[PDB]
């Protein structure tokens, strides 16, 4: 054991040498002659009523006009943004649901939570009504992610410190992923769908190969658990949200931290993160009751949200870029523009 | 408006009649976690998720189990929660103490009451006649111990009984009471495995939560 | 010729009274939510603001037909809204005490089995009963566009005087109860009861008691008698909201 | 009765 | 096994790594790129929003 | 799904019936329904309406005053009371589910019908009565209306129907664009405001009949004329 253990301290070691020579200039100084932003100002334009819980999950349609939330009353429902109709209410057999999804195509949506199953429902079909489609089982912890990557195929987190793909046809897992220490909390797909990351409560992240099954780099910046990741819009990058009160950017071909998002007022944890659609913005969801918006490539606050009476729990922006929408434990949620 | 969207309007209307029934059916229930630990009984208080239902003076309460930092948020807005412990088992009382002192300092539960069940007294009983166990090898603080003088009722058993008891309770009521703010309060009580009159002590206890809650929303208190 | 003090004393806590009115009644309106007990502050907010501002501009025309030569005059149905307003705000402290007490003895009940309406459904009856005594009364006395009897105004202002004992003894039981059930079985309770009874008695009866009861029973007392009863009235109202709201949030 | 306006 | 944890940290350290100056100008070349197409940075007309 | 129509059969004037269909193998109280008459050799003519919840009833105005609609659904049931009949009420008469929210497809499903037999609006008409056709070519077909279809929404609202000899009218296009479930691909439609037409590509055999198209912009609801295919 401890020449295995002086082998891996020496490997840890020249990783950090090797990462360190490539740090010849910092994102903080190439964009000083750039105009900034300026003054953000966002007003609400809906309020959504219904809930009779706190909410926990939402999620946009690719059609930018329909969405889905998941509350704690033990119910799933489908809006219209734009008339503030409501579509579909389906009931769940477990009220403790932490998460929930929305296809690409249209057809199902999926939710799952506390009982350690992923659920997919049938949303068009015969005889007018919405039905189960198929039950997922095999994780032993609570499940706190889970996003579509076609009509037959879904990417699971759980609590359990792995991740799983899996067949819906046949309903069993196809691929595990392992390697994390603490549970794992929340994950983001690329937008070419061959890769994916995923953040934990072991303060690290890692990205991995759906088709391979192996995980390539890894990444140590915070000191406490990690709650939400993203994506750029490049599809080179993403961004982490942490009990740190901080949030940070990362990159991929350098494999290595280039910007931190922190200010001294801030002393509680983040929920959500989220980016706009030129990749500028970066959206923030706090435990203070309202949402801060970053500048993504000068670190200086532009804007604020604040319009909920608790916390802020789940966030989303749509694919053409129109709006936002944000959902609290105060059973709203708003959309702002 | 064209006709299909005052159909959907429509629609929408009777989706939200059906939620608001649904919600107020809802809102009579109580709800209760039960937390605890292994060889302490505590599957047989009342005689993913395994659920309990039952009811007293047509009140209705469900109960709830998991078998944990992180999955403790769910429980912010229950009614209780109950803890139960071994207390015959010297070697492990520390343990439980931890526990308990780690659940009363929560970030989320700063305003949930505790419902305290010292279960498996007969076996202390036991234990303490028998003499072959001294509970001063763990707790030196027992030998200078002494029982309350207005404050020591007992039913007709021992002196030695009683200050075992009352030594153990006033543990945890003083950790309970080290720093709370007064905004929520633990209940103890003394179980032993074939008491049937456990759910009405619950009962009293969530009256007793229920007037303080009242008591605060008209500000007077 | 020797009352412009009291007059002076009525505008300031008028003008007092007003600014604490609306601060509760924005606060109240949108800015915050709405529990069962809010609804009845609001209520009695709005019955403040009316009387107040009535007793306002009554202070205005006095001020103005002594101090210049300007004089104006005025109908009565001002004075039915005055009346209406007092009678509302009277009725709205009772049912708040009754509230309390029903909380205190059942809190399951109300906790878990009270309907979402009961409180808009009894302040809504509540203003309709006072504004039907007020028009009553005021159209058989004189008041209105019209002449009466003089049996029929005592009457009814006998029975007002009624309404307002069975009101006082509604507030008095209900407290009592209240502190029976808390004692047999704390400062801060002792006190919001005392002074709550106190208040009402000492600064809210006068006015009525001198318009509905002495005029009747026993002409140069007016200007001892009715300014000190406007006095107390006017505190009463601008003293309602820092006891039934602003205390509270701290 | 009395109007109280003065 | 530490056998695991040594094969992994050896696939990982050997790899190909870019300076961070030239990940700074890509990132910055994709923000000018698409500045004209976000709305939630550009404000659009009354005219144009639906909501 | 099934609906299955009963009553009818000769009548004198002045005379009453009930007509009834029932319903079975869908959610049967989320759905809207309708009546459609046909007369022996004209085209196609809407009756009443009544929605889910019976909130909502509409009538025509050849038949108000006359005619009432109700239904029964914890027994599934679609009912139909006549009252002082005429001899203008001699038809077949049709009973079809309708559903509304965003993007729904109404007038999925028409029954078989039974026969009766007895002893402003928006006008929009189909020039072409009949056209030879033959396998393997594209034909055209188009109606045109009186005012525009076309909302502030962005949405057109017109159908299309087909009916083949001795069945019932199916649909092919809902609102002027989509195809519905089990239609296949070689049907399409396009058009503008006040003119619309629908394209056949590689006509096939089982593809004959009268065509149909109908708007639904406000009440009441009118059908076109009639364009039939012949060999």
């Amino acid at each position: 054991l401890d020449q295995l253990r002086q082998e891996a301290e020496q490997l840890k070691n020249q990783i950090r040498d090797a990462r360190k020579a490539c740090a010849d200039a910092t994102l903080s100084q190439i964009t000083n002659n750039i105009d900034p932003v300026g003054r953000i100002q966002m007003r609400t334009r809906r309020t959504l009523r219904g809930h009779l819980a706190k909410i926990y999950a939402m999620h946009w349609g690719t059609d930018s006009r329909l969405l889905v939330s998941a509350s704690q009353d033990g119910k799933l429902i489908i809006w219209d943004s734009y008339t503030t109709n409501k579509v579909h209410a389906i009931p769940l057999r477990s009220s403790w649901v932490m998460t929930c999804a929305y296809a690409p195509s249209g057809n199902y949506v999926a939710c799952g939570g506390l009982d350690n199953i992923c659920s997919i429902y049938n949303l068009k079909t015969r005889e007018g009504n919405v039905r189960v489609s198929r039950e997922l089982a095999g994780h032993t912890g609570y499940l706190s992610c889970c996003r579509f990557l076609d009509d037959n195929q879904i990417v699971t987190s759980s609590g359990d410190t792995t991740c799983a793909l899996w067949d819906i046809e046949t309903g069993q897992q196809t691929t595990t992923f392992t390697g994390h220490t603490g549970d794992v909390m929340s994950l983001s797909l690329a937008p070419d769908t061959r890769l994916f990351v995923s953040g934990a409560c072991d303060a690290s992240a890692k990205l991995w190969d759906v088709r391979e099954g192996m995980c390539r780099q890894t990444f140590t910046g915070h000191e406490s658990d990690i709650n939400a990741i993203c994506f750029f819009p490049n599809g080179n990058a993403f961004a982490t949200g942490s009990d740190d009160a901080t949030c940070r950017l990362f990159d991929l071909r350098a494999d290595q931290e280039l910007m931190t998002y922190s200010h001294d007022n801030i002393i509680c944890g983040i929920t959500s993160v989220s980016f706009s659609k030129s990749g500028r913005l970066l959206l923030a969801g706090y435990d203070d009751f309202n949402c801060n918006v970053w500048d993504a490539l000068k670190a200086d606050r532009a804007g604020v949200l604040a319009g909920h009476d608790n916390r802020v729990s789940c966030l989303g922006v749509t694919d053409d870029g129109m709006a936002v929408a944000t959902g609290s434990w105060d059973s709203f949620l708003k959309i702002w523009n | 408006v064209s006709a299909e969207d005052k159909a959907a309007a429509e629609r929408s209307k009777m989706i939200d009649k059906n939620l608001r029934e649904d919600g107020e059916k809802a809102r009579r229930t109580l709800r209760l976690l039960l937390l605890g630990a292994d060889n302490s009984g505590k599957s047989t208080i009342v005689k993913g998720i395994f659920e309990t239902k039952f009811q007293v003076d047509k009140v209705n309460f469900h109960m709830f189990d998991v078998g944990r930092r992180k999955w403790i948020q769910c429980f912010n807005d229950v009614t209780a929660i109950i803890f139960v412990v071994d207390s015959s088992d010297y070697n492990r009382l520390q343990e439980a103490l931890n526990d308990f002192k780690s659940i009363w300092n929560n970030r989320w539960l700063r305003t949930i009451s505790v419902i305290l069940f010292l279960n498996k007294q007969d076996l202390l009983a036991e234990k303490v006649l028998a003499g072959k166990s001294k509970i001063e090898d763990y707790f030196p603080e027992f030998a200078r111990y002494t029982t309350p003088e207005d404050a020591t009722p007992e039913p007709g058993e021992d002196p030695r009984v009683t200050r075992a008891k009352y030594f153990i309770r006033k543990e945890f009521v003083d950790i309970s009471t080290a720093s709370g703010d007064g905004r929520h309060i633990c209940y103890p009580h003394f179980t032993c495995a074939v008491d049937t009159e456990n759910a009405r002590r619950i009962f009293n206890d969530c009256k007793d939560i229920i007037l303080q809650m009242n008591l605060r929303e008209y500000n007077l208190v | 010729k020797e009352t412009l003090i009291p007059v002076f004393l009525i505008l300031f806590i008028a003008l007092v009274g007003l600014v604490g009115n609306g601060f509760v009644l924005w606060l109240l309106g949108f800015r915050m939510r709405r529990n069962a007990f809010s609804v009845y502050v609001l209520s009695l907010a709005g019955a403040d603001f009316l009387f107040l501002c009535f007793q306002i501009i009554n202070c205005l025309v006095y001020l103005s037909n002594f101090f210049c030569s300007i004089s104006i005059n005025f109908p009565s149905f001002f004075t039915t809204v005055m009346t209406c307003a007092y009678l509302a705000g009277l009725s709205m402290l009772s049912t708040v005490s009754t509230e309390r007490c029903l909380s205190v003895l059942w809190p399951i009940w109300y906790r878990c089995r009270r309907p979402r309406h009961l409180s808009a459904v009894v302040c809504v009856l509540l203003w309709a009963l006072s504004l039907l005594l007020s028009i009553l009364e005021g159209k058989f006395c004189g008041f209105l566009f019209s002449d009466g009897d003089s049996g029929w105004c005592q009457t009814f202002d006998f029975i007002t005087a009624a309404w307002l004992i069975f009101l006082f003894m509604v507030l008095c039981g209900s407290s009592l109860a209240l502190l029976v059930r808390i004692l047999c079985g704390l400062t801060r309770l002792y006190l919001t009861i005392l002074l709550t009874v106190l208040v009402f008695l000492l600064c809210g009866l006068p006015f009525g008691i001198q318009w509905f009861l002495i005029l009747w029973i026993w002409d140069v007392l007016f200007c001892h008698i009715h300014p000190v009863s406007v006095v107390l009235s006017s505190l009463n109202s601008s003293a309602n909201p820092i006891i039934y709201f602003f205390v509270g949030s701290f | 009765k009395n109007f109280f306006w003065k | 096994q530490a056998r695991k944890l040594v094969e992994q940290l050896k696939m990982e350290a050997n790899i190909d790594r870019i300076k961070v100056s030239k990940a700074a100008a890509d990132l910055m070349a994709y923000c000018e790129a698409h500045a004209k197409e976000d709305p939630l940075l550009t404000p659009v007309p009354a005219s144009e929003n639906p909501f | 799904v099934q609906l299955v129509e009963s009553g009818g059969g000769l009548v004198q004037p002045g005379g009453s019936r009930k007509l009834s269909c029932s319903a079975s193998g869908f959610a049967f109280s989320s759905f809207g329904m309708h009546w459609v008459r046909q007369a022996p050799e004209k085209g196609l003519e809407w009756v009443a309406y009544i929605s889910s919840g019976s909130g909502t009833i509409y009538y025509a105005d050849t038949v108000k005053g006359r005619f009432t609609i109700s239904r029964d659904d914890p027994k599934n049931t679609l009912f139909l009371q006549m009252t002082s009949l005429r001899s203008e009420d001699t038809a077949m008469y049709y009973c079809v589910r309708s559903i509304y929210y965003y993007g729904s497809s109404p007038f999925d499903f028409w029954g078989q019908g039974t026969t009766l037999t007895v002893s402003s609006d928006i006008v929009m008409t189909q020039a072409t009565s009949s056209v030879p056709v033959t396998p393997g070519e594209s034909v055209s077909i188009s109606c045109r209306s009186s005012k525009s279809l076309l909302h502030s929404n962005g949405n057109t609202y017109l159908y299309w129907f087909l009916q083949r000899p001795g069945q019932s009218p199916q649909l092919l296009i809902y609102r002027m664009s989509n195809l519905a479930s089990g239609v296949p691909d070689r049907f399409s439609g396009s058009g503008s405001g006040t003119a619309f037409t629908l394209t056949i590509s590689r006509l096939e055999a089982e593809d004959v009949g009268v065509y149909y198209c109908m708007q639904h912009l406000e009440y009441p609801l009118t059908f076109g004329a009639g364009t039939k295919l012949e060999l």
